[PDB]
RNA sequence: AGUAUGGGAGAGGAUGGUAGAAUUCCAGGUGUAGCGGUGAAAUGCGUAGAGAUCUGGAGGAAUACCGAUGGCGAAGGCAGCCAUCUGGCCUAAUACUGACGCUGAGGUACGAAAGCAUGGGGAGCAAACAGGAUUAGAUACCCUGGUAGUCCAUGCCGUAAACGAUGUCUACUAGCCGUUGGGGCCUUUGAGGCUUUAGUGGCGCAGCUAACGCGAUAAGUAGACCGCCUGGGGAGUACGGUC
């Protein structure tokens, strides 16, 4: 995953913009370290909102 | 930060027979080169007692090994030495 | 004297008491009533009855500018939260939405310490 | 040299100079020796949220190859040039040419 | 949050859509949970005793 | 036991930069009778315009969600993101040294929080303190404020229920079920099924145990070395010595 898979990061975030947990979708462990870490970089570039 | 090319060349000099890499001289030689590149390192950041306690392991094991070789026979402790300007 | 169409309610419910303040886009105040000054003084400040007793008085006060349709903001926990929303749209207000703005830190300073009672 | 990839935001007002900045950053690459490896610009983009009291800013893409000197010089020029806000540096290992998804 | 009032959507039913809303949020329970400072190792007290308690319920769910 | 070469995961350590949420404070816009707090009150704040709402500024500290009986580190302990310097670990096939090992009295290095010295910083919290309640008394538990400290830089201090209350290293002794990082094989409907290795958990045979319980992460069966114990108080105390 990388920060400019926009589509696939909003289809792990909840409509306030929090990380959706693992255990709800079943991903696997670092395949969740990476998305945080796409999503954390992307909001860092203003790709997708922090919160609200 | 040694490269593979300096390694290399550390190995081809202090290397007895060819493919030789695990020999005394060859190891203290490595570990020599070492100890003495991250001199550099722990002049800046002398608050970095996690990497100094590898750095001593480092240094055990380099006189651990001249003390075998030293044992084994004294002509080639004394080379060695020679060549690495080591002390001891 | 001034009229204005759009409004928004912001309803502060909290442990002890819940506030209402009706405001113009933009923020400006217009009305605001609070469950301490409308009776209910003590335990009782706290109940939804003062929350929505409250409510209908801010409404009544703000019908005066002519505001038909209204936002409804809503922060913090406890009772009488729902009770305001309720009183306003018996008012005859038409709500236009509720959301929850209450803040929420990412760890920022330190909470007080845990009472020992 | 190590492999570099940097994301830049334009302040949308002075976003007809872009192409000359981005031309004295490749000619200062090339003239230190470097590798030019991926090129893109977005365009323009509607914020998530706003940055310094603007909601709008011009994208820029590129994946570079080069020495600790010049990736330093990089940094200053982006921190001074206020043109450029919300830049960002992201090391990487080996080069990729394919195209980026959010071309256009 | 955001929910949009319908053309005819009466408002009882839309205050249960925001209550429910906000309980899949979990918003009060950061507000409960900030009221007061809690030391690291009840923390670590707790998260431990949630585990096993979730551990066994798997297991006797699987039993 | 160690060395060279290819890959992998990680809040391992040091330095610098930077992003968003929130508390406090300072101004201004609207608006005017309360706010705050408790079991109930009161102290306190506010008509000199508080609380609420909006806008613009200042500064300090910590990083929601992800987050996990998850991960890393000898221990203490490590959490936003980016760059630089840097230590260890895991994994595969080859190629080398040839016992180069284990433990360790003295000695030395590191070592939570509080505390000490110099300079800076100071939002929030808060020992001491002040007032308000409760009580027969209240040196407290509750409430309102609040200093040192908590923060940064350079040193000292050597202490914790610093705990798995279980020293380090080594070989062997039924099984069943999870999970983290790798290797190998087989299916296809794109992810799965079997193995094996190094960690981390839940049961359990034999064996052990006063009992509780442990049980391949032993407290079982054996070897090497070190530290420690000899009824409860007096006492980790006095004297002498070192720091
Ligand atoms: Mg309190
Ligand atoms: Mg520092
Ligand atoms: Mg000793
Ligand atoms: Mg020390
Ligand atoms: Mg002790
Ligand atoms: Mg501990
Ligand atoms: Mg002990
Ligand atoms: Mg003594």
């Amino acid at each position: 995953i990388d920060y400019k898979d926009i589509d696939t990061l909003k289809q792990y975030i909840t409509e306030n913009g929090k990380i959706v947990p693992s255990r709800i979708t079943g991903t696997k462990a670092r395949y969740q370290r990476q998305l945080a870490l796409a999503i954390k970089q992307a909001r860092y570039l203003s790709l997708i909102p922090y919160t609200d | 930060a040694l490269t593979n090319a300096d390694r290399a060349e550390i190995i081809a000099k202090f290397a007895r027979a060819e493919n030789d890499t695990g020999s005394p001289e060859v190891q203290v030689a490595l570990l020599t080169a070492q100890i003495n590149d991250l001199q550099g390192h722990f002049k800046a950041h002398k608050h970095d007692h996690h990497s100094r306690r590898g750095l001593i392991r480092m240094v055990n094991q380099r006189r651990k090994l001249l003390d075998y070789l030293n044992g084994k026979d004294h002509e080639r402790y004394t080379a060695l030495i020679g060549a690495l300007g080591l002390r001891r | 004297t001034r009229t204005v169409s759009e409004g928004v309610a912001h309803i502060h419910a909290s442990f002890n008491n819940t506030i209402v303040t009706i405001t113009d886009r933009q923020g400006n105040a217009l009305a605001w009533a609070t469950s301490g000054g409308q009776g209910f003084r003590g335990s009782r400040k706290s109940t939804p009855f003062a929350a929505q007793v409250a409510a209908e008085v801010a409404g009544k006060a703000a019908l005066d500018y002519g505001l038909k349709n209204l936002d409804v903001l809503v922060k913090g926990p406890g009772p009488g939260r729902e009770s305001a929303v309720r009183a306003l749209g018996a008012v005859g207000y038409k709500i236009n939405s509720i959301t929850d703005v209450t803040p929420i830190p990412h760890n920022g300073c330190r909470p007080p310490k845990k009472r020992r009672v | 040299m190590r492999h570099y990839e940097i994301v830049l935001l334009v302040h949308p007002d002075q976003s007809d100079q872009v192409v000359g900045m981005v031309e004295r950053y490749i000619s200062q690459i090339k003239e230190a020796d470097g590798q030019i490896h991926r090129l893109e610009d977005w365009g323009r983009r509607q914020l998530a949220y706003p940055i310094n009291k603007i909601h709008k800013a011009h994208y820029i893409l590129m994946n570079v190859e080069c020495g600790q000197s010049t990736l330093d010089e990089l940094e200053e020029l982006f921190r001074y040039n206020d043109a450029i806000i919300r830049n960002l540096i992201i090391r990487r290992e080996h080069a990729i040419t394919e195209e980026s998804l959010l071309a256009k | 949050p955001q929910v949009k009032l319908k053309e005819g959507e009466p408002v009882d039913v839309a205050i249960r859509r925001f209550k429910r809303s906000c309980e899949k949020a979990g918003v009060l329970a950061d507000v409960r949970k900030r009221e007061f400072y809690e030391k690291p190792t009840q923390e670590r007290k707790r998260k431990k005793a949630a585990a096993v308690k979730r551990y066994q319920k798997k297991l006797a769910r699987e039993s």
